[PDB]
Parts: structure tokens; sequence; C-alpha cells
């Protein structure tokens, strides 16, 4: 389904200059924020 | 409910009428009960007016 | 982007204007405005750099319009220091050109120095319903008439021969 | 004063029957209590909403304002007629 | 037990206010959304027997 | 996956781990309370099949309970393990979009108005993040009204049910207009 | 005593006879008939009614000629034929009532039970409903008037049993059922204006006539619930009725799919009929 | 000064005060009532017209 | 009895202290009065649910009137602490008090204003204002219609 294409590409495309995952960075960032 | 009932074979009518083309089997016109449908529906239309003359004046 | 296309082709044409083509929603003026540069070749050598010197200051229309399909009301330093224009002046001005549009409201406060806002954009549902909605039923009865004109007609052209 | 805000406050009641604040309460709950109106306010600030009550003696300014609002009510109804009746007579008849 | 849509309720943090409300025509827009669902294969299959008519 | 029961140990194309390790995703983010209380809490599969690894329940009885404090600390373990895999790792960016927006749609359905206290106390993370979040998720996401932040309070309305429950339908209708315009089109030609 | 009444067009149609056989003489007053029914139920039914010679003086007002023997004659002939219907009370035909009425009306008082009283028209001019059910009880008064007859005014309905219907169907063949739908809406809609105009319009004249220019106390105490009634709707601000309105509007906006949806799906026989029949005509016509 | 007789608003103390702004009172139902009747005359007449 | 019997205009009971004494004063009718009070706890389980029995049978009674009597105020009033007045609403939640609304600012309650269903109660009142306006209309415009004929 090419429409679900323009949200995933929106955010993931978004996300592809920086904060890419941002997932693993919570770990660190719970201390100190 | 009953245009439902009716449009659940109207979802098949297209078929038989996408086949044969040639005569009518069914005896069931399918739409002087639509437009009779209608008409009791047009109550709503047609006193909406009364309405509103009897909040207007 | 590239969503129904996959061909080997536009893909590497698109890479050097990629990064930017991105670059563009989020509108960064100091970052990008060295990264276009930076690397930047063919796309600025394609000839006289007009559509991208005008892309350079159309970064913040196209931010503003962002911000448009965004919340409508403008903050003194959350928005205003996130989009890298802190000048109650513009904000206002800017704003107000979007109030005069007619397609939503917004206000203005100065209590202390900062800018508030009740921010209420609830839409039309239980506020004046008939009149919101009042054209759309002329409207939708309108165009459904008509089409009511265009499904007894046509029979007419079917029982002209016959 | 039949129309134009007939919704009022205790200023008028405690003010022309020279009594106080606290017993506001109690006149009209005996108000309520003899059984001549039915009055049910759902007020918050203090307010004074009647219902139906009759007059039983007599009321020149409710005949001379009957005749208005009375004359003014069946010309509208007429008007309405005749706007209505009027091209709807002639386009459906 | 509101999640679990067992009763009509919601919670509040800020103000702590609490509102209880409920929508009793719901048989109207199942209903008309089905006609409207149901119709778009009818008008689709008159602009497939047409399309195939036609060209 | 509801006939699971009838599944075998099938070392020809995915094991019986393997198929529920790649089914609990799905399962997991693709289902709603009551689909999950109705179909898989209900059941004995997952039931039988949580001791194998004491993780899957950890991600289970977190998300249902609704305790982000394990779930943000643990997430990276899903995170890492849902990406290097041959056929579920290029759509690893829609299951972390759609479970973090079905998590905040599950916590702000029961919740009209949200403090910044007791959202940054109970999910464990800085208030300038989920400003950005909530910020691209009402406009880009689309899942409730105007946010509120006169007193740094997130306070919404949701008018979802009473006029646009009746308004599912306009979509349809313009689409339909449109549809019924090309009907209009297809005459005389 | 009596909520409400039936009263069968037979009888009016006998004052059609009554206007019938007058001959051209030139009289044509209140002509008294002695109307029949069956006072056994609670609800009343007139099935059939006679005549009885009735002749008044032209300027003494208090002169009235009835009959007994003849009215004896008819119950008793009338009774052996028909042993389910006896007497009930009268009715003129007279447009005003007349204070002979009471002395009229105390013979089938005092005699036969309490009679109903029922005023008409002359003329078929009059719009309303011709029959009015006046019972003839007495009332205490508030003002101290002494105890005097009173007609109150009791709710009526013309309908036929079994019959009459179909013979006045096949008499008429011009007059149409309730047949729900446009026409028989629309016309109510359209002219129910003026079946309310005439009649309040035409009361409002003497009303106002009589406020002013008015004697011999016509029970004032009754204007009050009057205006009140009329002031029981002080010009509301429909601030309440809002949502009120967005719901008749929401049902209205159902209509409009209904209508929208349901003539889109009649319209497949049509814009299909009319392009697979006319180039099949067409391509084998010659 | 230009603006004080070309605009016409009052001065207040050090401060520029705002009026009829949002004070506008909405209307009675009574002619949008009328206009929906003059559109059900319309839709009995487009509806049935041809008959 | 005639103060119980309906319309129980709200008074002080401070007038019915010295009519109980002096109830238990007289002897020549209602005498025992003391044997009413002959148990240490009986008389007090009477008294105390004498007095809250009219103190809630007071509140059912003005229930019925929608004059927003603002209790708030009223227990200014009556002189006596919001404790027990929230102990007689644990009373009204087992005397079928659902029908009410309550406010979390300030203390006022609402016996009236529902949701307002405009398909039952609107249309409810309208049915009764709009139809007894039609038939009472009815009946004495040509009620007077006939009796202004008399004067012919």
């Amino acid at each position: 389904v090419w429409e679900d294409n323009w949200d995933d590409d929106n955010v993931e495309d978004d996300f592809s200059n920086q904060l890419r995952a941002e997932l693993e960075k919570h770990g660190y960032k719970m201390e100190t924020s | 409910n009953y245009n439902k009932a009716v449009e659940e074979e109207d979802k098949m009518t297209p078929e038989q009428l996408a086949i044969k083309n040639v005569g009518k089997q069914d005896p069931k016109r399918h739409l002087e009960e639509h437009v009779d449908v209608l008409m009791t529906s047009n109550i709503v239309q047609c006193l909406a007016a009364m309405l509103d003359t009897v909040v207007f004046k | 982007d590239r969503l129904q296309f996959r061909q080997p082709s536009l893909k590497r044409s698109l890479m050097p204007y990629f990064l930017l083509t991105q670059a563009v929603r989020t509108g960064n003026l100091a970052k990008f405005n060295q990264v276009l540069d930076q690397f930047g070749e063919k796309f600025q050598a394609d000839g006289t750099y007009t559509l991208i010197i005008r892309l350079r200051h159309n970064v913040i229309k196209t931010g503003v319009r962002m911000i448009s399909l965004s919340y409508s009301r403008i903050s003194l330093a959350d928005i205003a220091q996130k989009l890298q224009l802190d000048s109650p002046e513009d904000a206002e001005f800017i704003v107000a050109k979007a109030i005069r549009d007619g397609v939503i409201e917004a206000s203005i406060n100065h209590e202390k120095g900062y800018v508030q806002s009740k921010e209420m954009i609830d839409i039309y549902s239980t506020r004046e319903p008939q009149l919101a909605f009042h054209q759309r039923i002329s409207f939708c009865l309108d165009i459904h008439n008509m089409s009511v004109k265009a499904m007894r007609f046509p029979p007419k052209s079917y029982n002209k021969d016959l | 004063r039949p129309a134009n805000h007939r919704q009022l406050t205790f200023e008028e009641i405690a003010k022309s029957a020279k009594i106080t604040v606290n017993e506001v309460e109690l006149l009209v709950m005996k108000a309520l209590s003899v059984g001549l109106v039915k009055g049910s306010i759902d007020e918050v600030d203090k307010r004074v909403h009647m219902t139906w009550v009759q007059p039983r003696v007599l009321d020149l300014q409710q005949i001379k304002g009957m005749k208005d609002r009375l004359e003014f009510w069946c010309t509208d109804v007429k008007s309405m007629e005749m706007l209505v009746e009027h091209q709807a007579h002639d386009i459906l008849t | 037990m509101i999640l679990d849509k067992k009763f009509h309720g919601i919670l509040d943090q800020g103000e702590g206010v609490l509102i209880i409300f409920d929508e009793p025509p719901v048989d109207k827009t199942y209903e008309a959304a089905l006609e409207t669902i149901q119709n778009m294969s009818k008008v689709v299959d008159s602009l497939y027997n047409k399309a195939k008519k036609l060209t | 996956f509801l006939d699971t029961v009838s599944t075998f140990t099938s070392y020809e194309l995915m094991d019986y781990k393997t198929f529920v390790t790649y089914t609990v995703y799905v399962s997991m983010i693709a289902l709603e309370r009551p689909d999950l209380r109705e179909k898989v809490i209900k059941g004995a599969e997952i039931l039988e099949v949580l001791h194998s690894l004491p993780a899957v329940r950890q991600y289970l009885f977190s998300l249902y309970e609704c305790r982000y404090s394990v779930f943000f600390q643990s997430l990276a373990v899903v995170e890492q393990e849902m990406k290097k895999d041959w056929l579920f790792a290029p759509h690893y960016r829609y299951y972390v979009r759609e479970m973090r927006i079905h998590a905040y749609s599950q916590l702000l359905e029961s919740y009209r108005s949200l403090t910044l206290g007791y959202m940054a106390e109970a999910f464990g993370v800085g208030v300038e993040f989920i400003d950005q979040e909530l910020s691209r998720f009402i406009a880009a996401g689309r899942l409730h009204c105007k946010i509120d932040k006169v007193n740094e309070i997130v306070e919404t309305n949701r008018p979802d049910s009473k006029n646009w429950q009746y308004q599912e339908t306009i979509k349809k209708g313009d689409l339909l207009l449109n549809r019924v315009q090309k009907l209009s089109r297809v005459i005389n030609m | 005593a009596v909520q409400k009444v039936v009263v069968h067009p037979l009888v009016l149609l006998s004052v059609v006879d009554h206007f019938n056989r007058i001959g051209k003489v030139g009289n044509q007053k209140r002509v008294v008939g002695v109307l029949l029914g069956s006072w056994q139920k609670k609800v009343l039914d007139v099935s059939n009614s006679f005549a009885v010679p009735f002749d008044e003086d032209d300027k003494d007002d208090s002169v009235w000629f009835l009959d007994h023997d003849y009215l004896e004659n008819m119950y008793g002939m009338f009774k052996k034929v028909n042993a389910r219907e006896r007497i009930v009370g009268w009715y003129h035909t007279g447009p005003k009532l007349h204070k002979n009425d009471i002395a009229i009306n105390e013979l089938m008082k005092r005699y036969c039970p309490n009679s109903v009283l029922v005023i008409i028209d002359v003329k078929p001019k009059d719009l309303g409903l011709p029959t009015e059910a006046y019972i003839s009880v007495e009332e205490v008064h508030d003002d101290g008037t002494p105890t005097s007859k009173t007609f109150e005014h009791v709710t009526s309905e013309i309908g036929a049993e079994e019959a009459e219907e179909v013979g006045v169907e096949h008499l008429l063949r011009d007059i149409k059922d309730t047949t729900v739908g446009t026409l028989s809406q629309r016309i109510t809609n359209q002219v129910h204006g003026l079946k309310g105009l005439n009649s309040k319009l035409l009361d409002i004249r003497s009303y106002l006539e009589k406020v002013a220019t008015g004697k011999l106390p016509i029970n004032h105490q009754i204007i009050y619930q009057l205006q009140d009634v009329f002031n029981l709707l002080p010009d509301v601000s429909l601030q309440e009725f809002v949502k009120a309105f967005y719901l008749k509007t929401n049902d209205q906006m159902v209509v409009v799919y209904l209508a929208s949806l349901i003539r889109s799906v009649v319209a497949l026989h049509n814009l299909i009929n009319n392009k697979i029949a006319n180039r099949d005509a067409e391509k084998k016509e010659g | 000064t230009d603006y004080a007789k070309k605009r016409g608003w009052v001065l207040g103390p050090n401060n520029y005060y705002s009026f009829a702004s949002q004070q506008q009172k909405p209307e009675d139902t009574t002619i949008p009532s009328t206009e929906l009747a003059k559109q059900v005359i319309e839709y009995a007449r487009q509806l049935e017209m041809i008959v | 009895l005639l103060k119980l019997f309906t319309t129980m205009e709200l008074m002080r009971w401070s007038t019915l202290v010295e009519d109980y004494g002096m109830e238990l004063r007289k002897g020549s009718l209602e005498s025992p009065a003391t044997d009413v009070f002959g148990s240490t706890e009986e008389g007090e389980k009477r008294w105390k649910d004498l007095k809250n029995r009219v103190v809630e049978h007071n509140i059912r009674i003005m229930a019925k009137y929608y004059t927003r009597i603002t209790m708030k105020r009223m227990a200014q009033l009556l002189d006596l602490s919001v404790d027990e007045s929230e102990a007689f609403l644990s009373n009204l939640v087992v005397n079928k008090t659902i029908f009410a609304k309550v406010d979390r600012l300030a203390g006022i309650i609402n016996f009236q204003r529902p949701k307002d269903p405009n398909n039952l109660l609107n249309d409810w009142s309208q049915k009764l204002n709009s139809l007894m306006s039609l038939v009472n209309k009815t009946t004495h415009l040509i009620a007077k219609e006939e009796m202004i004929h008399n004067l012919q």
C-alpha cells in the first residue's frame, strides 16, 4: 500500500538527518533530563 | 433496515445483470418501493418549514 | 517524494537533492544555508541560481506555511525561538495576515510582556451549527438536485426515439 | 413586563417589600406553597424567574397591549400565509 | 475501567473535573455508514458496466 | 494467527518460537485492549508460551498495565531486536511510531486534561521532548483536537463523538459527489 | 360526563333534506329536528334522526311550537323497527343562539334526559367544523349570578362506521383518501394558514369590538385565561432550543443522505438501460 | 493626532482600548427559519416541478 | 400534624423545643412521654432520628421544587455544621439521590438541569404547552363566541 508510504516516508525521511532512532538515547536522557 | 435488506441483494444484482442482460425473471421492481420510502422520508422536509413557522410566529 | 516508482535512475539522480528536499520541511536557516553551499555543485550550478536563490528566502514562507497547517497561536519564546525568529513585530504581523484570511482565528494579549492566547480553535460542533453547515445543506442539495435532473433527463434521451 | 427579559432579581422584591435577603427564600417558598405560582428558577446568582400567573382583577394596559400584540401576531401569520401561499400556490397548487 | 468502557466517565489530573456523558443515537451512524459503504460498491459497479460497454 | 493452536515446530520455514516472536509484534501493536483481552488474554496460548522468554511477559503486562517507566527502559531491547532481521527490519519504523501513537492514544483516551508533572513522572522523560512529540503528532499524527498550554497543562476536548460521529460520512459524501460528477461526465459521452 | 361525541353525516344530509323540501315559501327559519342517538355508552353516536313541525313568531322570540304526539309516534314506530336507538336530544339549524332555546330545550329536559345541542349554519360557507356538541348542564358561577342553563362545548368528530364511507366515496368520486406523500401534505401546509386565518381573524374583530363596545357581562373572567394562555409564550429567545434545531437539522441531513443515496441507486437501471438499449436497438435496427 | 480623528477611538491612561470586538449578538433563529422554509418551498418546486 | 402534612415551610425547631418540653410536662393528654423516654437509648434514637427524619423529609419535599434553594446558605440559616449535612448526603445516596448535580469548585447542588434529550423532555414540554394552548385556546374562543350570542 503506497498510501502509508507518505507518512512513513515523512517521519522516516524526516528523521534521516538527525535523531533517527532516539530510542537508545532515552536511557541516557532519563538521568540527565 | 429494509433499505439495507434490499441492498444486500442489489450487491448481487450486477453479477446477473453483468452476465445475462436478456429477460427479466424477478417480478420485483426494487424501485417504486424505494420511491415510497423517500415519500415517507419527505415528511421531515415538509414539516421542517412547519416547525419554522411555529417557532417563527 | 518517490513512492510508487522503483528504478535505479531517479535515486542516483536525486541523491544530492534528497537531503535538501527533505530539509525544506523542517526549515532551518543557519545550518541548511551552509549545508546547501557546502556540497552543492549541480543543483546550484544549473544556471543563474534563480529558483534556489528564491528558495533561500522561500524557506521562511514554507516554514510559516507549515505553521499555518500547524498550531495557530504564536508564542514569544517557544515557537519564536524554535523558528529562529525572535521578533514580536513580524510575528503578530504575519499571524494577523493569517487572521484576515478567514480560514482560521486567533487573538493577541499582553499582560507582563509575553504574548498570551486562549487558543480556542474548537470546531463548529455545538457552536452555531445551523449557520455552520446551512450552506453545506443548501449547496449539497443543489448539486445532488441537479444530479437528480442528471438522472431524469437521460431517461428522456432514452425514450425519445421509442 | 410580559416580555423583554422577564428574568429579574431579588432587589425588587426586597426593595418593594422592605424585607431582608435572608427571608426571600421563605417568601418564595410560601409563594410556591400557596399554589398560585409554579416558578422554578435554575439560577446561580440570585435571580427571580416566575411562571404562569393570573391577574384576576383587571388590566387595561394588557388589553391595549393585547390588541397590539394580537394584531401583530395576526398580521404576521397572515404575512406568512400570503408569503408562502403566494408563490407556493402558483408552483404547487 | 474507563478504558474498558464499562460505564460513562473520565478522569482528570490538573483540575479533577468529573464529566459523565453518553450518546444514545448509535443505530443512526452505523446504518448510514453501512448504506454509504454498500452504495459506493453500487456506483463503482455502475461505472464498471458503463466503462465496459463504452470502452 | 488465530489458528496457532494447530501449529507445530516446522523447521522448513520458521520455528514455533520464531513464529510467536514474529506475531507478538503485529498482535501487540496491531491490536487494542479489547482485542487482546478477547483474543490472546482469554486464550491460553500466550499463557503457555510466556514461560519461554520472561521479557515478553514484561512487554505485555507493562503495556496492558500502562507502566512506561519500565517500558521505556526496556524498549531498547525491542528497538535493537526489531532490526537486523530478514523480512522484519525494513518496517521497523512503522511499529515504533504506530506503537508510540497507540500508547499516546491509549493514555490520552481516558485522560482529558494532563499536567506536565504527572506526565513527566509517568513517562520518565523531559518536557522538552514530549513538547515536540505532541507538536508533531497533533498535526502530523492527527490523534486529538487542539492542545492547551495556557497553564502548562495538556488539556484537550475531543468532540469526535457527538457531531463527528455523524460527520464521518462527509468524506464519502464529497468523494461520492465527485463520483456522481463523473457520472454526469459519462452522460452523452 | 361525556368527553367526546360521534355525529354521522346522515343527520346533516337530513338537514340538506330540510333545505330541499322547503318548497320556495320564503321562510327558511331555524327548523328544529329531534336528534337521535345511543346514550347507553359513555360516547354518543348519532345514527339517524327525523323532523318535527317547528314554527316561531316574527316579533316575539319566546314563541316555540313543538309536538308530543308526533314525537311519541315517530319514536314508537322507529323504536319498533329499531330498538337499539332512543331519544337523546335535538338540534336547530339557526346560526345564532337565541334566548328561547332554554324553553325549547327545557321540554326535552323535563320529559327526556339531558339533551345535547348542536348549532350549524344554513349556508355551507363556514370553513370550520359545522357540528358543535353543547351539553345542557347547569354550572355554578363565581361572580354570583343565578344558576341557569349553560352550553359547554363538547368536542365532536365526523366519522362513518361501515357503509357511509363507501357511499360518500362513491357519490363524490372527486375527494382523495389520506394518501401520505407530497400533495396531501403540501395542500394542508399551504391552506392551513387560511384555515386558521379566517377563523382567528373572523373572531378577533367581534372580540375587539365587544371589548370596548360591549355590555351585558359576557363572563369577563374567562378573558383573563384567554390573554393568559396568549401570554404563556412570552417570545422565547430560542437559546435552549438551538440543540433541538441541531437534532431536527441532523434528521434533515439524514433525509438528504437517504434521498441522494437512494435516488443514486434508482439511477442504475435508467442510466444503464438508456445505453445498452439504445446502442443495441441502433446497431440492430438496420 | 491624525489617527484620533481618523479611527475615532478612546484614549485611556497611556493605553489603547479596543471596543466592538466579538460583541455582536447571535441571531434569534427567526430569519434563518424563514429562509429554511423558503428553501423547503424550493425543494418542493425543483424536486416536484415536472411531476 | 398540619405542618407535617404537606408544604413544610423551613422553620426553626427551637419553637418546637418548648412544645416537646410542655409535652413532657402536661399530664392531661399524651401523658406517657416519660414512658416514650423510658429507655436511655431508644428515646435518643427516636429524637435524633426524628429530627433527622424531618430534616431529611423537608429536603424530600423541597426536592420537587426546582427553586435552587442553595443549601450552602440554608446551612447558614439553620446554624448547623456541614459535616452532618454530608452525613445527610450519606443518607441520600441510599435515599435515591441519583437524580442530582454537584459542583467541584462551589458547594451549590443542582436537583435539575439534566442532559435534557430534546426528543423526550423538550418534546414533552412543547407537547403539553403547545397542545394545551391549542385545545385550551379552542375552548374559550368558540365558547365565548357562543356566550356573546345571548345579547341579541
